[PDB]
């Protein structure tokens, strides 16, 4: 064939620190369907919003925002626990179904998005030129993800840490904790990955109290 | 494994 009916750019969703996640390539033949599970990006997360997207970048704020929705009633667990499965497909009027079921609640929920979203032909040319140009910007973007994600979450788990800990945890080493939890905050706000590991054990060094009161029964 | 979803926003501060 000379001739093919495609999905003209990658479509997926906005993940944990603003990053694309794809789930149906771009050039993929219509009609087409695709799964991913997915899961909660902090402890005891009752709701998920799904964040549909189309684009190259890797940065979810580069790309087009298709629709969003969200899905409730996830029960408590720790984060990375629950199932959350995430469907696109696409159907032969290029008419695009979302919809995301938690696998534990059995709750789910959809979005049907007409096929005239997205991007224009002139838009779409330029997107894929743009990812090409940004394409090594990209890759250490991802790098710099991984790492604010891991400051994200110490940030969460002390901070539950020290709400359970209450007035077992001494007031010198609350003040010392509270400080450090704001600069880790600050750093991962900017792009230097050195930055945020820097806080991140700043943050240790003032927790080991801390450490030492959740541990026990 | 899996990659991770963010909450829905809650009120503005």
């Amino acid at each position: 064939v000379l001739l093919l009916d495609v999905t003209p750019l990658s479509l997926g969703i906005e993940t944990m620190g603003g990053v694309m996640t794809t789930l149906i390539a771009k050039n993929t033949t219509i009609p087409t369907k695709h799964s991913q599970v997915f899961s909660t990006a902090e402890d005891n997360q009752s709701a998920v919003t799904i964040h549909v997207l189309q684009g190259e970048r890797k940065r979810a704020a580069d790309n087009k925002s298709l629709g969003q929705f969200n899905l409730d009633g996830i029960n408590p667990a720790p984060r990375g626990m629950p199932q959350i499965e995430v469907t696109f497909d696409i159907d032969a009027d290029g008419i695009l179904h979302v919809s995301a079921k938690d696998k534990n609640s059995g709750k789910e929920q959809k979005i049907t998005i007409k096929a005239s979203s997205g991007l224009n032909e002139d838009e779409i040319q330029k997107m894929v030129r743009d990812a090409e140009a940004n394409a090594e910007a990209d890759r250490k973007f991802e790098e710099l993800v991984q790492t604010r994600n891991q400051g994200d979450h110490l940030l969460h788990s002390t901070r539950k840490q020290v709400e359970e800990a209450g007035d077992k945890l001494p007031a010198d080493d609350k003040t010392a904790i509270e400080s450090a939890l704001t600069a880790l905050e600050t750093a991962l706000k900017g792009e230097d990955k050195a930055a945020i590991e820097a806080k991140m054990q700043e943050l240790a060094q003032v927790s080991q109290k801390l450490m030492e009161i959740a541990q026990q029964q | 494994p899996r990659p991770y979803l963010p909450r829905p926003r809650p009120p503005r501060p």
